[PDB]
């Protein structure tokens, strides 16, 4: 074979960083090849809202666009277009007219530790809501209060972030889940990718 | 930019902030009672110093919002939870000196014991000796030294105490904006900023009172029968018209007479339900019954239990080497971990109580939704009445029958019945009028209505008037007799199981309604009522966010607590009470004493 798709790269990536900074993976030039992604670990959650999983393979893409990132198993329901929530509307917002995959499946056997997990974080105070595919790294005292926070915190005066405890013990619905976002754009240029 | 806008982003971090560290003091917990060792204790202090260090700086932090500039009614509602100033309003002596007073009545409590007069061959403690002779025994001699000797090795060491804990209690609630810790503690059902749902503290006694009232024919026919078959039992000690006398009711304080069944059972030659033989002959084991609770609390329509909650519950004593708390307890560690800890045995008893534990357990999946400062009951009688009201449910002929455990060609009849009833009887309504008026007297020690000077003349005088109820031996001030109570020394809420006592009947009687069920309303089965399962959730699911008087709404049509699910449950044993006391005069006098 010439070439294939690092679909094995975006799953089994041992870390997904956190959700307040999804990593964005851009993947193009490739045989595409979705054996693998049906292989892995059965999913909570397998959503596609542009194609169907099999008419996939006969529509052909020159952008395919992943983003992964760990969450709670109740924020999955959060990652839909139209969805109104924290996750939502502060760590990463979906277009109304998204066209992509959703795919997430648990990560607790994995990503949960005894002492609590504090790696991975998710924003819970921003200033307003975040445009459609939008990451904001910014993270400086939210200022709550009338009073100028003057640079601390403290009264009226927050950060940004808060971060997921995670636990093996932990029952559904708090546990880390997996979530590796597909998008597909489309725009008038020569492809040159089919099969 | 305003109050309210600012108050909801504080209150969003503390809530979550709050669930860690409530998650981490939970875990020490469950891991020190599961797996008692010095390293469990000290991971468990050290968990709960955190918590309650983060509890004070945030409870300091929020005092900066006002009350009057909050218009959400919940936001308001999880302020005043975390501006209830828990950390001490007094000076700091005075709270180390009130911390001192209550380590001092606890352990005298816990470590009280009884010898014989210079004699060290015999020391018996409360629970293991003393209980098991009161609760057993028959000696009208032994009962009435038992009862003399524990009251003079506590109340004489507890009455200063005591007087020094109500004179700072009293302190504390000027300090707050309360009245009296009466009146601290009646704060729990007031209701304000509701109209048409409002409860005020005010309106406690009242409806208490009014409540009681009710009750007392049911109670004075029981008193009534019970002193008669007393009377058979001990010939001269009782008179036919005084008052039951206290170390003859079965427990060391009088609080249930469920000792007393033995004696009084009404028909003998038919033996209650039992059902452990059959258990072990259909070879019946803990982790069994606790699957078909689980299929029952699905059939009633609530959720199945997790995963997690199967693999991380302990619900069988792992004994050996290993010791852990046998006391049954159902734990909301939070964050979907709920757990059971019970050293469950094949008994209808752990049946019973696993039915309870399982109660409380959905009840905490019900409001795990709703915030952390909102995750509990709407007050403090309905999580224990959830888990009573499928406690009485599953104890059933009809769900036995249905699960197989009794064979089905039985029948029932009058005796069984009669005497089903009149045993909980002697646990449930026997325990009203003594909480009544232990609650009525602490209320009205900490209003100061009641002097110091005569603190137990008018206690005894209360007790004789209202639980008819006399001392064997005259205790003139030097006692003081309700600083035995566990509840009394260690300053824990004692209206809570009369309320919930009212709360439970309420709730079996709309639940049995909504069942569809004809007939009497002991006998009454919600197994496979999908319907009674939404009406029960429609509460289960609010949690504090809401009003007591509203929940109460939702379930049973009334916005106040009723007895006459009380007294229609009890109406066929009240049928039979006047048959049996008709030629016994129902009533007590205050005239007669035993000490002549
Ligand atoms: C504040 O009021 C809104 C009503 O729009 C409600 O949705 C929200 O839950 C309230 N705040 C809290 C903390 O419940
Ligand atoms: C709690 O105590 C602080 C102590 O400074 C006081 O300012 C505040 O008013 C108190 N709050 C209540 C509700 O009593
Ligand atoms: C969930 O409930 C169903 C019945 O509603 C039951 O068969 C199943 O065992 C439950 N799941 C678990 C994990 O207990
Ligand atoms: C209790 O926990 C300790 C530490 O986790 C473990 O070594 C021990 O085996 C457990 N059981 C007992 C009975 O100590
Ligand atoms: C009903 O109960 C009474 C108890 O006084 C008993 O005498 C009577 O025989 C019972 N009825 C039947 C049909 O057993
Ligand atoms: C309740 O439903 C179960 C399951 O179908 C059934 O076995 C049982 O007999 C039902 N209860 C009664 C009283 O029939
Ligand atoms: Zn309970």
């Amino acid at each position: 074979i010439t070439n294939l798709c690092p679909f094995h790269e975006v799953f089994n990536a041992t870390t997904f960083a956190s959700v307040y900074a999804w990593n964005r993976k851009r993947i193009s030039n490739c045989v595409a090849d979705y054996s693998v992604i049906y292989n892995f670990a059965p999913f909570f959650a397998f959503k596609c809202y542009g194609v169907s999983p099999t008419k996939l393979n006969d529509l052909c893409f020159t952008n395919v666009y992943a983003d992964s990132f760990v969450i709670r198993g109740n924020e999955v329901s959060q990652i839909a277009p139209g969805q109104t929530g924290n996750i939502a509307d502060y760590n990463y917002k979906l277009p109304d007219d998204f066209t992509g995959c959703v795919i997430a499946w648990n990560s607790n056997k994995l990503d949960s530790k005894p002492s609590g997990n504090y790696n991975y974080r998710y924003r819970l105070l921003r200033k307003s809501k975040l445009k459609p595919f939008e990451r904001d790294i910014s993270t400086e005292i939210y200022q709550a209060g009338n009073k100028p926070c003057n640079g601390v915190a403290g009264p009226n005066c927050y950060s940004p972030l808060q971060s997921y405890g995670f636990r093996p013990t932990y029952g559904v619905g708090h546990q880390p889940y997996r979530v590796v976002v597909l998008s597909f754009e489309l725009l008038h240029a020569p492809a040159t990718v089919c099969g | 930019s305003t109050i309210e806008e600012q108050a909801k982003t504080f209150l969003d971090k503390f809530n979550h902030e709050a669930e860690d560290l409530f998650y981490q003091s939970s875990l020490a917990s469950w891991n020190y009672n599961t797996n008692i060792t010095e390293e469990n204790v000290q991971n468990m202090n050290n968990a709960g110093d955190k918590w309650s260090a983060f509890l004070k700086e945030q409870s300091t932090l929020a005092q900066m919002y006002p009350l009057q500039e909050i218009q959400n009614l919940t936001v308001k509602l999880q302020l005043q939870a975390l501006q209830q100033n828990g950390s001490s309003v007094l000076s700091e002596d005075k709270s180390k000196r009130l911390n001192t007073i209550l380590n001092t009545m606890s352990t005298i409590y816990s470590t009280g014991k009884v010898c014989n007069p210079d004699n060290p061959q015999e020391c018996l403690l409360l629970e293991p000796g003393l209980n098991e002779i009161m609760a057993n025994s028959l000696d009208y001699n032994e009962r009435l030294w038992a009862w003399e000797s524990w009251r003079s090795e506590v109340g004489k060491q507890l009455r200063p105490l005591y007087e020094e804990y109500v004179v700072l209690k009293n302190e504390m609630a000027r300090a707050n904006h309360y009245e009296d810790y009466g009146d601290y503690w009646r704060g729990d059902y007031e209701v304000n900023g509701v109209d048409g749902y409002d409860y005020s503290r005010g309106q406690l006694i009242e409806d208490v009172e009014h409540t009681f009232e009710e009750i007392k024919p049911l109670y004075e026919h029981l008193h009534a029968y019970v002193r008669a078959k007393l009377m058979n039992a001990y010939p001269s000690y009782i008179s036919p018209i005084g008052c039951l006398p206290a170390h003859l009711l079965g427990d060391m304080w009088g609080r249930f007479w469920t000792n007393l069944y033995s004696l009084t059972v009404p028909f003998g030659q038919k033996p209650n339900i039992d059902v452990t033989d059959a258990m072990v002959d259909q070879a019946w084991d803990a982790q069994r019954i606790f699957k078909e609770a689980e299929k029952f609390f699905v059939s009633v329509g609530l959720p199945n239990m997790t995963q997690g909650f199967w693999e991380n519950s302990m619900l069988t004593d792992p004994g050996n080497v290993q010791k852990a708390v046998c006391h049954p307890t159902a734990w909301d560690l939070g964050k979907g971990d709920f757990r059971i800890l019970m050293c469950t045995k094949v008994t209808m008893d752990d049946f019973l109580t696993a039915h309870h534990e399982m109660g409380h357990i959905q009840y905490d999946m019900a409001y795990a939704a709703q915030p952390f400062l909102l995750r509990n009951g709407a007050n403090e009688g309905f999580h224990e009445a959830v888990g009573e009201i499928m406690s009485l449910s599953a104890a059933t002929p009809k769900h036995l029958k249905s699960i197989g455990l009794l064979s089905p060609d039985f029948q029932e009849d009058n005796e069984t019945e009669i005497n089903f009833l009149l045993k909980q009887a002697l646990t449930i309504v026997g325990t009203l009028p003594f909480t009544y008026m232990l609650e009525k007297w602490r209320w009205m020690v900490f209003k100061g209505e009641i002097p110091k000077d005569q603190w137990m003349k008018k206690w005894w005088e209360m007790k004789r008037e209202i639980v008819g109820v006399v001392e064997p031996v005259p205790h003139d001030e030097t006692y003081c007799d309700p600083a035995s109570l566990f509840h009394v020394s260690n300053d824990y809420s004692f209206i809570r199981y009369y309320t919930r006592t009212l709360y439970q009947f309420q709730f079996q009687e709309a639940l049995c309604q909504a069942a569809k069920h004809e007939g009497p309303l002991h006998k009454c089965d919600i197994s496979n009522s999908t319907e009674a399962g939404q009406k029960l959730f429609n509460m289960l699911r609010l949690g504090k966010s809401e009003p007591w008087t509203l929940a109460l709404e939702n379930v049973v049509g009334a916005k106040n607590m009723n007895v006459r699910p009380l007294l229609n449950y009890f109406e066929p044993l009240f049928t039979w009470l006047k048959d049996q006391n008709k030629n016994s005069f129902v009533g007590w006098s205050t005239d007669w004493s035993p000490y002549a």
